[PDB]
């Protein structure tokens, strides 16, 4: 909440999301989010309370 | 071209005005997101395919 944000980052997230699976995609999402702390800090704070680091019994 | 149900309005619903967790944004020390959660907030778009 310390500064403003821009709607261009939301469009950059969508163009990045549509790319094929790669470690570069993860880096681009982090790059885009770090430019706008306001929404990413609220998102991680909401997510950590509901985070799941494993999977159930499947085959 | 979009609705109040898409990711652009889901940002507003986040706890940007509260404190829930016992620690700040530095929580990513042992956890990092996956694309399965990133493809969730845009799926509400009222468009074709």
């Amino acid at each position: 909440p310390n500064r403003s944000i821009s709607p261009s980052a939301l469009q950059d997230l969508l163009r990045t999301l549509k790319s094929p699976s790669s470690p570069q995609q993860q880096q681009q999402v982090l790059n885009i989010l770090k430019s706008n702390p306001q929404l990413m800090a609220a998102f991680i704070k909401q997510r950590t309370a509901k985070y799941v680091a494993n999977q159930p019994g499947m085959q | 071209p979009l609705s109040q149900e898409t990711f652009s309005d889901l940002w507003k619903l986040l706890p940007e005005n509260n404190v829930l967790s016992p620690l700040p944004s530095q929580a990513m020390d042992d956890l990092m997101l996956s694309p399965d959660d990133i493809e969730q907030w845009f799926t509400e778009d009222p468009g074709p395919d």
